[PDB]
């Protein structure tokens, strides 16, 4: 019951079912993981090529085929800028924040560079 | 590893 | 109402603060401590009384007794990465089913640095 | 980033 634990089981476990059997996700698994797992955000991109663009980014990301450490380098990406985020608007700053997830409502301040 | 960058 | 992966996300963050507190940063002890509540079994398993000194040297962007956010992701990555590893080559062919809340403890304890 | 290597 660590909740760093319990949130890297999230990760792996949410890699393999959208890998499946094959054990890596396409462009379009990757978007199907998005919409489910980062709910508004694809659509908060001003981009119908968002995902396109964010896999051309992907660490280890070459042939088509996202494998499990480019999926976290999109975690790391996504997460990193969200502290960055965080620490500027809502650590010291002081906070009232009332939503149910800052992290929610971070990423919907983000777009790719 | 290689990072997308996100911004803000 | 937050997604699984928002959820896990954001206990990344936040576990980081609570540990670095106002200044920001992660010391060499604040990475220990922050280590022995969140990996419970993880430092003392090593055979190795400097392993948090040995990880601390081979963090990303980590280099004046300071470790930062990315410098803590790195850790992260490091440790799901082996993990998810073992549990394709060892577990993934073996069962429908897998613990939460047991899994990843249970993989961790078969890990050991570099 | 740099990834610190464990091994199993």
């Amino acid at each position: 019951p660590s909740q760093m634990e319990h949130a890297m089981e999230t990760m792996m476990f949410t890699f393999h079912k959208f890998a499946g059997d094959k054990g890596y996700l396409t462009k379009e698994d990757l978007r199907v993981l998005m919409e489910k797992e980062f709910p508004g955000f694809l659509e908060n991109q001003k981009d119908p090529l968002a995902v396109d663009k964010i896999m051309k980014d992907l660490d280890q990301c070459r042939d088509g085929k996202v494998g499990f450490q480019s999926f976290f380098s999109l975690i790391a990406g996504l997460t990193i800028a969200c502290n960055d985020y965080f620490v500027v608007h809502m650590k010291q700053e002081n906070l009232y924040f009332q939503g149910d997830s800052t992290v929610h409502e971070i990423l919907s301040k983000l777009s790719l560079e | 590893m290689k990072i997308p960058k996100f911004t803000f």
